[PDB]
DNA sequence: TCATGATCATAGGCGGTAGCGTGCGCCAGACAGGG
DNA sequence: CCCTGTCTGGCGTCCTCTCACCCCTATGATCATGA
């Protein structure tokens, strides 16, 4: 079965991506497993936001990076080669593994 | 007139010629006209039938 | 009556060199040997390496060359100018035993060749018989987001669908 | 656009390859499962662009806020099906081959320019003669013309530094060695000192050809074929008489002919010729 | 027979000759002479730029006639490309200086 | 920082890079309990013989922009100072302000 | 179940154990023959 | 080298209209029927 692993910054993009992944998957295929959301990664930094020294002067900034799970129970003829010439939206990295 | 139109030189003189080069007549003429008019020595030619 | 050769026709020796061999005559080619999945199947023939390139062995005035027209072997002599040319048998005389060039089977493929590994739908992209395991089937050497699989396919459709 | 002046003159094999947007290596044109062409014959999509404007082979790019990036597919720009008219491709003749044009046009221009006569350079150019090339110091001079037993003699007696060569690579190592300034400084003194009438005709023809060929920016090299160039596919275009059969155009079966022989050519020097054997595909080559 | 805009032929962009094919009548070598012989020029460059062979010509012609603007932009004859790739297809490099 | 300084850093990333197959060997060899003394006494003279340059310990991290030394971050390989402009420039993807 | 025969579909450049060509004409310029 | 014959390249009106013609033959493979 292949399991299929969307990594975005954005979420409504990643959501994006997600769906577009399923519909390519529901036409061709059969019994698409589904979008399930794992945690995101909140990666926070702090920064001194002075030059020299202001030491409680500080900028606490983050990247939400969002998970998106999808899986494919068939894998038939059609639908894995489907997505070859199906890229997805940028900013948005799949990770596709059958087995 | 536009069957006599070539001509060719006998003697090259102080241009760029050949002595049995056939070259179009206002050619020969512009340049000689160009060389005598100043204190040089032009160029001579003969005319042929096409 | 001699060693000459000749650009010819293919695959029908014994005939021509029936007329030949009917005498002590010679011939030769160079060599090779094909492996060649025809359709769908490995196939192993260790036929003359060249085309129409031949040495036969006959004698020209006697016997004149329109007669035995009527049969193949007979593209026309190795020439370099008007008459036909007396030609060297350097293999016959020097250089007997070879092709140790390859068994490349000219263009078709041994394993982990790079070429067209699916068509109908997802071919556009050439995908790679990381192996020729089986001619049978697998899912492709497809790379995308994800890891490098090996061949989505059957067995006469892994190389050109 | 503006212009003033039509240029003509000889084409380098540098130019011909940068006219060209890539390489023709097969002959066939269509599929005749669909009409999709095959790849990378006559009629191509890789090298010459789409069938259809902004229409990608594999599809992928349709959007009016995305133009200019190409296909990662097919690899097809996609463009517009107008530049199927302009785009060039290249054959990469195995062995080099000699125009016909400047072979037998009557003069010879590669005939009074060797100071040669027509006889020898197609003896020659047919792969059924020798010329010398770099003659040594041995009893054979430069433009001497051989023949097989003469060959023999000069093989048997003189197997070391003496040379000779045949078909079109002798005669592009002819024309590549020639010294243009030697020849005009040679024949300038000669029609100072010879002074025969027929002398001076002829020689005054081959200086008249040698300073019109060194003030211009050409070489002599130039005259012997080493890449060729394919006309682009809708100026050959491929009619259907509307009975499933394409009855070609002329120039399809001259292009697929060469590009049969030549690849055949480079098979057969690909997997050793037999000695005095890679000669009669090179005929076949040139005469194609 | 009339024809104001037909279809147009493949490999020259010019219309196509016949009846049944809805052509348009050749505008021959002698007849460049006749126009040649009196003083019309501009009549000769639209009856072998414009009207015939200039693709993106003959469109700026066609809405410039049905917008009342009598006016042509030249352009270049599409069949003198073609000669020029049929010469430059040879080893004979044609250009365009300037 | 001095150009100088970003010179010598690339300098040093270079004989890292360079030396790297070699110094790695050796401190295997040292480490291998399973080896004889007189090897193992050899190793660490050639290690010293290796240039110093050629350690990682020695190279600094610096603003791949400034070459600052310090406040450095190595998810972005920049000084605090540029990463808080590339945030609010938006050249940094994804990241943001946070708040919570 | 196996073998043989018949029918249908798909695939390339004188056709042959040679010879086919044969009813334009002028000019012109180079290539070569004779002396 | 100076003629003088041979050879092979060039060229031979414009515009339009109509019509036909534009692989068949051979070999190989598959299926069906009969023994």
């Amino acid at each position: 079965r292949i399991r299929i692993r969307l990594k975005a910054f954005d979420h409504r993009l990643i959501d994006q991506a997600t769906a577009e992944i399923v519909e390519t998957a529901k036409r061709t295929g059969a019994q698409v497993r589904g979008p399930i959301p794992l945690p995101t990664r909140k990666e926070r930094f702090t920064v001194l936001i002075s030059p020299h020294v202001n030491k409680d002067a500080r900028d606490q900034y983050e990247i939400r990076t969002h998970l998106r799970l999808v899986d494919i129970v068939e894998p038939t003829e059609k639908t894995v080669d489907a997505l070859m010439r199906l890229d997805l939206a940028a900013g948005v990295d799949v990770q596709i593994s059958l087995g | 007139r536009q069957m006599l139109r070539k001509a060719t030189i006998v003697n090259a003189g102080s241009s760029d010629f050949l002595e049995g080069e056939q070259v179009e007549y206002s050619r020969v003429k512009i340049a000689n006209r160009e060389l005598e008019a100043n204190g040089k020595v032009g160029a001579t030619y003969s005319r042929d039938l096409l | 009556q001699s060693w000459y050769l000749l650009y010819c026709k293919r695959g029908q020796l014994q005939r021509a060199q029936e007329h030949l061999e009917r005498q002590a005559v010679n011939c030769l080619a160079p060599m090779i040997t094909l492996e060649k999945i025809v359709r769908g199947k490995r196939t192993a023939v260790s036929e003359p390496l060249f085309p129409n390139y031949l040495f036969v062995e006959f004698d020209p005035e006697v016997i004149h060359t329109t007669t035995i027209n009527a049969t193949r072997g007979v593209s026309h002599f190795v020439r370099f100018g008007a008459s036909p040319a007396i030609v060297p048998s350097a293999v016959i005389h020097q250089l007997s035993v070879y092709k140790p060039k390859d068994i490349v089977d000219p263009a078709t493929p041994y394993p982990g060749d790079k070429v067209i590994i699916t068509e109908g739908a997802f071919e556009g992209f050439q995908a790679i018989f990381t192996e020729p395991d089986g001619e049978a089937r697998s899912m492709l050497l497809l790379n995308l987001i994800n890891k490098e699989i090996k061949h989505s396919v059957k067995n006469t459709e892994f190389r050109k669908l | 656009e503006e212009f003033d002046a039509i240029k003509i003159a000889l084409a380098s094999p540098d130019m011909i390859r940068s006219w060209s947007f890539g390489e023709v290596k097969k002959p066939e044109t269509i599929n005749y499962r669909t009409f999709k062409p095959e790849r990378d014959g006559l009629f191509c999509a890789r090298i010459f662009g789409p069938v259809k404007d902004y229409e990608c082979l594999c599809g992928k790019y349709k959007r009016l806020k995305h133009r200019g990036v190409i296909c990662e597919k097919c690899g097809v720009e996609v463009t517009q099906t107008k530049v199927r008219r302009e785009r060039m491709g290249h054959i990469e003749l195995a062995s080099p081959t000699a125009h016909i044009w400047f072979l037998k046009s009557l003069p010879s221009r590669i005939g009074l320019l060797l100071d040669m006569p027509l006889r020898d350079i197609e003896r020659v150019l047919y792969f059924e003669s020798y010329v010398v090339i770099e003659g040594g110091m041995t009893n054979l001079e430069r433009q001497q013309i051989l023949t097989e037993e003469q060959y023999l003699d000069a093989l048997e007696e003189f197997g070391d530094e003496f040379d000779a060569k045949m078909g079109a690579e002798a005669i592009q190592a002819l024309l590549k060695s020639m010294d243009l300034e030697q020849e005009c400084e040679q024949l300038r003194e000669e029609l100072n000192e010879t002074n025969s009438e027929t002398k001076r005709k002829k020689l005054t023809k081959r200086i008249k050809l040698l300073e019109a060929f060194v003030q211009s920016g050409n070489k002599p090299e130039w005259m012997i074929l080493t890449v060729l160039p394919v006309l682009p596919p809708d100026l050959r275009p491929l009619v259907p008489l509307d009975g499933g059969r394409f009855a070609t155009s002329d120039l399809n079966d001259l292009y697929r002919r060469v590009i049969n022989r030549n690849n055949r050519l480079k098979r057969l020097l690909d997997l050793a010729a037999p000695d005095i054997i890679v000669r009669n595909e090179k005929r076949m080559l040139q005469e194609a | 027979h009339a024809r104001s805009t037909g279809s147009y032929s493949l490999v020259t962009q010019q219309p196509l000759g016949g009846k049944a094919q809805f052509g348009g009548q050749r505008f021959g070598e002698m007849e460049v002479w006749a126009l040649e012989a009196y003083g019309a020029a501009y009549t000769l460059q639209e009856m072998l730029t414009v009207k015939s062979d200039d693709v993106n010509g003959r469109t700026k012609m066609y809405k410039n006639i049905v917008d009342g603007n009598h006016q042509m932009e030249p352009g270049m004859p599409e069949s003198f490309n073609v000669l020029l790739k049929e010469i430059r297809s040879l080893g004979i490099n044609i250009e365009l200086e300037d | 920082a001095k150009q100088s300084m970003k010179a010598r850093e690339v300098k040093r990333v270079a004989l890292a890079d360079k030396y790297f197959a070699k110094r790695a060997e050796l401190k295997a060899i040292i480490s291998d309990v399973n080896a004889s003394d007189e090897d193992r006494w050899n190793a660490v003279l050639k290690l010293q013989t290796l240039p110093r340059d050629s350690s990682p310990s020695r190279q600094r991290n610096r603003c791949r922009q400034t070459g600052r030394p310090h406040g450095f971050l190595r998810k972005f390989g920049l000084s605090r100072i540029k990463v808080r402009e590339a945030a609010m420039r938006g050249e940094i993807p994804g990241l943001k302000k946070a708040s919570w």
